[PDB]
C-alpha cells in the first residue's frame, strides 16, 4: 500500500481519491492519504470550497514514484509534486501515520468498482493524451479542452483524445460512402482498432479515461469522447463476440458508479437511446440496458 | 444554414448554386397479388437538379434496373441521388461547380454530405421552402423522356425556355414555381389552362408555350386563381 501527503492544507477543499471524497477544512491539521491499493491508477481530485470553479486534479500510479501534494499560494492550487529522495519520502509520511494525520483509502474488501472502472486504464496511455512529460502524473481540469473541441485554444493544456467523426474522409471510404456511414465497421476494426489503437484495450482504457474525466471534473470535451467511443462500437454490424461483451461490464460499472443527480448533463439521450434500441448492438448490452432502464428510465 | 424566405434573393445572386428535389426519384405503383398480397413495381425516375439562376436543369433519368435485387430502397434511393449529384459535380469544370447545394428535403443532407466530403467548401443546405419540383414528371416533354429511357441516361433542360431574355431571373423563378404549383394541385386544370388556346404552341426546343408578355399575366393569373379554387375545395371555403 501506497501513500500521498500533503504538505498542509491552507485552503478549505473537498478531495476526491477516485471515487471517494472528504471535507477538509481551512488550516485543518491533514496531512494526505495512505493505505492506497497499488496495481491500479488513481486520481486525487479538488474543489475548492470558497470557489468551486474549476475542479481539478492529478492522474498517478504509486508503482511510478513518491508523489505529495504542496498548495501553491500564488497560482492557488493544491500541485503534485514528486520527492526523488527516498529516505525523506518515507521518514515524513511516517511521521504523519504515526500522529494519525492521514485519511485511510476506505475500500471494501468485497468492493471492485475501482478495478471495474479502469480495468484498461494505463499511466503509459494517459501521458498521450495529456502531455506534461517532464511529470510522471496528469493534471486534468474541468476546462481543458479536447484537440477535437479546438479543430471546431492553448494547444499544450489540451486533452489529445482519439479525433472521432463520423462525416470525415478518415471515416468513409470513398465509394463505400452509404455502406460505411450505415454501418461503422470499417471505422471501428480498420482504422481505429487496427490502425490506431492496436488493440480494444487500448480503446477501452480511452474510453475508460474519457468517462472518469467527464464524471470527476465536469469535463465536456471527456463527455463527448466518451460517448463518440460507445456509439461507434453500437453503429457497427461487426465487432468481435468478446468485445460486445466486455463493452456491456464497463458501461453497466459505469452507469452504476455515475451520481444519480449528475445524469441530466452526464448522459447524451441520442446516444443512449439509438445504442440500446436502435442499433445493430441494441441486443448486446443487456447488463448495461437493465441499469440504464431502472436507473434512469427518464432518459428513455 | 438553411434557405427561407428572409434569404431569398441569394437564390439570383452571382455563387452558382444548385437545388436537388429527391422526391422523383423512387417511383412505384402498388397492386394486388394474385395471393392477395400487396407488390410494388418500380417504374423510372429521376433527380431534378436545377440552377435557379439561370434556369439549367441536369435530369439524371433513374432506371427501374438500378433498384433490381437491392433492399430499402426508400434509403438506397438517397444514397443514389447524392451519388449521382456528386457525380454531376466532379464532372462540371471547377469555374462551373456549385458554391451552394440546397436539398428540399431534409433526409437528403447527410447522404448528400458524406457523398461531397471531397469538396468541404461546398455548403450543403435544407430549405424552409416548400417548393413543387415534384410536379416536374407534370411537365409532358420531361414525363417523356423519363419513361421512354431504357437505360441511366441524363438530359440537359432550360426548364425557362427563353425567358431570361425578357424577364429577371427572380421573375422566371416565381413563374416556374406558380406553374408547379398550379399543376402539383390540380394537373388537369393546369394543362387545361396552358394549351386551350391552339393558336399558342409550344416550340419543338421549348418546355411551355410561346406565350407573349400580356398572355403570361393573363396565365399566371388563372393559375393563381386555380391554386385558390383549389385551396377552397379542399377546406370549404
Ligand atoms: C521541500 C522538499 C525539497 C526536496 O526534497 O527537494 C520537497 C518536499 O517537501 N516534498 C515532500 N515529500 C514528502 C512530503 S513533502
Amino acid at each position: 500500500m501506497n501513500t500521498v501527503p500533503f504538505t498542509s492544507a491552507p485552503i478549505e477543499v473537498t478531495i476526491g481519491i477516485d471515487q471517494y471524497s472528504f471535507n477538509v477544512k481551512e488550516n485543518q491539521p491533514f496531512h494526505g492519504i495512505k493505505d492506497i491499493p497499488i496495481g491500479h491508477v488513481h486520481v486525487i481530485h479538488f474543489q475548492h470550497a470558497d470557489n468551486s470553479s474549476m475542479r481539478y486534479g492529478y492522474w498517478f500510479d504509486c508503482r511510478m514514484g513518491n508523489f505529495y501534494i504542496q498548495y501553491d499560494p500564488k497560482d492557488g492550487l493544491y500541485k503534485m509534486m514528486e520527492e526523488r529522495d527516498g529516505a525523506k519520502f518515507e521518514n515524513i509520511v511516517h511521521n504523519f501515520k504515526e500522529r494519525q494525520m492521514m485519511v485511510s483509502y476506505p475500500k471494501i474488501d468485497e468492493d471492485d468498482t475501482w478495478y471495474n472502472l479502469t480495468e484498461f486504464v494505463q499511466m503509459d496511455k494517459i501521458r498521450k493524451i495529456v502531455r506534461k512529460d517532464e511529470n510522471q502524473f496528469s493534471y486534468v481540469d474541468s476546462s481543458m479542452t479536447t484537440v477535437q473541441e479546438n479543430e471546431l485554444s492553448d494547444p499544450a493544456h489540451s486533452l489529445n483524445y482519439t479525433v472521432i467523426n463520423f462525416k470525415s474522409r478518415e471515416a468513409i471510404r470513398p465509394g463505400h460512402e452509404m455502406e460505411d456511414f450505415l454501418d461503422k465497421s470499417y471505422y471501428l476494426n480498420t482504422v481505429m482498432l487496427q490502425g490506431i489503437f492496436k488493440n480494444s484495450s487500448n480503446y477501452f482504457g480511452e474510453l475508460q479515461f474519457a468517462f472518469l474525466n467527464a464524471m470527476f471534473f465536469g469535463n465536456y470535451g471527456s463527455s463527448l469522447q466518451w460517448h463518440a467511443m460507445i456509439e461507434l462500437i453500437c453503429s457497427s454490424a461487426t465487432v468481435p463476440k468478446h468485445m460486445l461483451d466486455k463493452l456491456d461490464e464497463i458501461l453497466y460499472y459505469q452507469i452504476k458508479t455515475l451520481p444519480e443527480q449528475y445524469s441530466d448533463i452526464l448522459l447524451n439521450e441520442r446516444v443512449w437511446n439509438i445504442c440500446l434500441y436502435s442499433s445493430f448492438q441494441k441486443n448486446s448490452l443487456h447488463n448495461t440496458e437493465k441499469i440504464m432502464e431502472n436507473k434512469y428510465p427518464e432518459l428513455l | 444554414g438553411a434557405m427561407n424566405s428572409s434569404n431569398y434573393a441569394e437564390l439570383f445572386n452571382n455563387d452558382i448554386k444548385l437545388f436537388v428535389d429527391d422526391t422523383n426519384v423512387y417511383r412505384v405503383t402498388v397492386h394486388k397479388t394474385f395471393e392477395g398480397n400487396v407488390a410494388t413495381k418500380a417504374i423510372n425516375g429521376c433527380i431534378f437538379t436545377l440552377n435557379p439562376k439561370t434556369g439549367h436543369l441536369f435530369l439524371k433519368i433513374i432506371h427501374t434496373s438500378v433498384w433490381a435485387g437491392q433492399k430499402r430502397l426508400s434509403q438506397l434511393a438517397k444514397w443514389k441521388t447524392a451519388e449521382e449529384v456528386s457525380a454531376l459535380v466532379r464532372s462540371l469544370p471547377k469555374e462551373e461547380q456549385p458554391k451552394q447545394i440546397i436539398v428540399t428535403r431534409k433526409a437528403m443532407l447527410d447522404p448528400l454530405e458524406v457523398h461531397m466530403l471531397d469538396f468541404p467548401n461546398i455548403a450543403i443546405r435544407p430549405t424552409e421552402l416548400r417548393l413543387p419540383f415534384s410536379a416536374a414528371m407534370s411537365i409532358d416533354k420531361l414525363s417523356d423522356v423519363v419513361m421512354k429511357a431504357t437505360e441511366p441516361q441524363m438530359v440537359l433542360f432550360n426548364i425557362y425556355d427563353d425567358w431570361l431574355d425578357r424577364i429577371s431571373s427572380y421573375t422566371a423563378f416565381s413563374r416556374l414555381t406558380l406553374l408547379l404549383r398550379a399543376l402539383k394541385t390540380n394537373e388537369e386544370s393546369a394543362k387545361m389552362i396552358l394549351l386551350s388556346d391552339p393558336t399558342i404552341t409550344i416550340k419543338s426546343y421549348h418546355l411551355w408555350p410561346s406565350f407573349t408578355d400580356e398572355q403570361w399575366i393573363t396565365i399566371e393569373s388563372q393559375m393563381r386563381d386555380l391554386i385558390l379554387t383549389e385551396y377552397g375545395r379542399k377546406y370549404n371555403v
